[PDB]
């Protein structure tokens, strides 16, 4: 579920 | 004194170029060390062979998922995940290497290379490094990641390691 949004 | 590691990028098996990074150990050690330690693959697991499952043009390139390769897995050298060492360094522009977490204190092995200035991630993601050489290599990886992020072609970390 790891990750950055725009 | 600051560690230099690198990624040999391949687009569908065919090599593209090398991209080196500078790990800011002088500010964020545990985060810095974990990426160096995982870039060399000294524990028995790491970046060699893993791909960039998520590339969003003008934003960033996300990889580091050597277990589930779909943005779910990957782990640190400290076991599962780890704490948010600090938030001193900011996403000042393209080349910035930062940790791709799932909320606070959830740093594992996933990271992203910024392909533009992303200040809205400041305070939410631990910046720990920056592309030293080969920023034109990440620029090319670009056309191979869609709006939603799904790559058109498989961008893979053919070879990686520590140079200094």
């Amino acid at each position: 579920h790891a990750g950055p949004i725009a | 004194v600051n560690p230099t590691v690198f990624f040999d990028i391949a687009v569908d098996g065919e090599p593209l170029g090398r991209v080196s990074f500078e790990l800011f150990a002088d500010k964020v050690p545990k985060t810095a060390e974990n990426f160096r330690a995982l870039s060399t693959g000294e524990k028995g697991f790491g970046y060699k062979g893993s791909c960039f499952h998520r590339i969003i043009p003008g934003f960033m390139c996300q990889g580091g998922d050597f277990t589930r390769h779909n943005g779910t897995g990957g782990k640190s050298i400290y076991g599962e995940k780890f704490e948010d060492e600090n938030f001193i360094l900011k996403h000042t522009g393209p080349g910035i290497l930062s940790m791709a977490n799932a909320g606070p204190n959830t740093n594992g092995s996933q990271f992203f290379i910024c392909t533009a200035k992303t200040e809205w991630l400041d305070g939410k993601h631990v910046v720990f490094g920056k592309v030293k050489e080969g920023m034109n290599i990440v620029e090319a990886m670009e056309r191979f990641g869609s709006r939603n992020g799904k790559t058109s072609k498989k961008i893979t970390i053919a070879d990686c390691g520590q140079l200094e």
